[PDB]
């Protein structure tokens, strides 16, 4: 199956530089044109760059706003697509998608994306607080930076009845909550844990909602 | 193969 | 730069109904030679990558069901969805490929369903947070419809409006209901100074507000 996996996003300071990468799988990379599309925080999509195949002498195209700053390139032998970003600006904050785009048709497959935040602020670990009282239990993930944070319940066994509310920015820091509803029986008899991960600071906390 | 709309290869 | 404009900005239809949204190009997208209209349609479900639905203005992409019909030519195009189901809530973007790429602002689709009252739940500050010098009272109002709901925080009977962080969720692809979390953050001090805390919710599904309280 086609698999586009991007990596390398993160927190970077204005006027800084970052290099994204995309590992392609499941199709003949050597023949397709590849693109990078981005999505600004709570906005629509904006096509960024495009690199045609070797059969078209590796022709590159760049959006007006990204021209002369970014640099799309590829490695057909490794099936890697790269986006070297320079003179980064706050406007470049967002998720960057790796898109397979056949020349003549349309943008076939998109990756899962990789977040990129451009700010002078600093990485701050999140504080996980166990919100203890079909009974609802919650988990308060507050005061972290930058976005994103990954919240799961019981490592994954608890996916239904869960609601993870979008983070809200406040005084340079983010705050997020996640609620889970389980039958009155499996609590406190069956352990319920709040799993939180903040990549930007290699953080991982298993907060068991005990009470 | 110079134009954006191209579809016929070259070299 | 070709500018695509979409309308409506949001739509709300019931399950089983058919919906029609529009996309208008600032420049003509019909290629004189191939007679093809370089306009595609995509949709992005809550928290997922965009997916191709249609290209060349009418050709459905591979695997895309026949419910999706794309039409129009020149500068005016349309996407029609028939048998709109719960799984279709997302944002629909039209994109142009005539010269470079350009997407539209997107059109959001919402599912009109039966009214549902929220299930309120108030949580006292954790002992761990208290030890940090802060206190955050959290209220979860889940599974309701419509989206509009008012939430008041009352400390001892006085309305506290400063220090509240509200955050809704996207409509749930399965039940079609919304959820909201309200966070009141005070200091250990202020928390120590008061007794009863209440999360008051006003929504059309009830005659009287919903109050969830706890005295310290």
């Amino acid at each position: 199956q086609v698999q586009l996996q991007e990596s390398g996003g993160g927190l970077v300071q204005p006027r800084g530089s970052l290099k994204l990468s995309c590992a392609a799988s499941g199709f003949t990379f050597n023949t397709d044109a590849m693109n990078w599309v981005r999505q600004a925080p709570g906005k629509g999509l904006e096509w960024v760059a495009r690199i045609r195949s070797k059969g078209f002498n590796f022709a590159t195209y760049y959006a007006d706003s990204v021209r002369d700053r970014f640099t799309i390139s590829r490695d057909d032998s490794q099936s890697m697509l790269y986006l070297q970003m320079n003179n980064l600006k706050t406007e470049d904050t967002g998720i960057y998608y790796c898109v397979r785009g056949r020349d003549g048709e349309a943008m076939d497959y998109w990756g899962q994306g990789t977040t990129l935040t451009v700010s002078s602020a600093k990485t701050t670990p999140p504080s996980v607080y166990p919100l203890a009282p079909m009974v609802t239990l919650g988990c308060l993930v507050k005061g972290y930076f930058p976005e994103p944070v990954t919240v799961t319940w019981n490592s994954g066994s608890l996916s239904s009845g869960v609601h993870t509310f979008p983070a809200v920015l406040q005084s340079d820091l983010y705050t997020l909550s996640s609620s889970v509803t389980v039958p009155s029986s499996p609590r406190p008899s069956e352990t319920v844990t709040c799993n939180v991960a903040h990549p930007a600071s290699s953080t991982k906390v298993d907060k068991k909602i005990v009470n | 193969c110079k134009e954006w709309l191209s579809t016929a290869p070259c070299g | 730069d070709i500018q695509l404009t979409q309308s409506p900005s949001s739509l709300a239809v019931s399950a089983g109904e058919k919906v029609t949204m529009n996309c208008k190009s600032s420049q003509n997208l019909l290629h004189s030679i191939t007679r093809k209209n370089y306009l595609a349609w995509y949709r992005q479900k809550p928290g997922q990558s965009p997916k191709l639905l249609i290209y060349w203005a009418s050709t459905r992409g591979s695997g895309v069901p026949d419910r999706f019909t794309g039409s129009g030519s020149g500068t005016d195009f349309t996407l029609t969805i028939s048998s709109v189901q719960a799984e279709d809530l997302a944002v629909y973007y039209c994109k142009q490929s005539y010269n470079l790429y350009t997407f539209g602002g997107g059109t959001k689709l919402e599912i009109k369903r039966a009214d549902a009252a929220p299930t309120v739940s108030i949580f006292p500050p954790s002992s761990e947070q208290l030890t940090s010098g802060g206190a955050s009272v959290v209220c979860f109002l889940n599974n309701f419809y419509p989206k509009d709901i008012n939430v008041k925080w009352k400390i001892d009977g006085s309305e506290r409006q400063n220090g509240v962080l509200n955050s809704w969720t996207d409509q749930d692809s399965k039940d079609s209901t919304y959820s909201m979390s309200s966070t009141l953050t005070l200091t250990k001090d202020e928390y120590e100074r008061h007794n009863s805390y209440t999360c008051e919710a006003t929504h059309k599904t009830s005659t009287s507000p919903i109050v969830k309280s706890f005295n310290r």
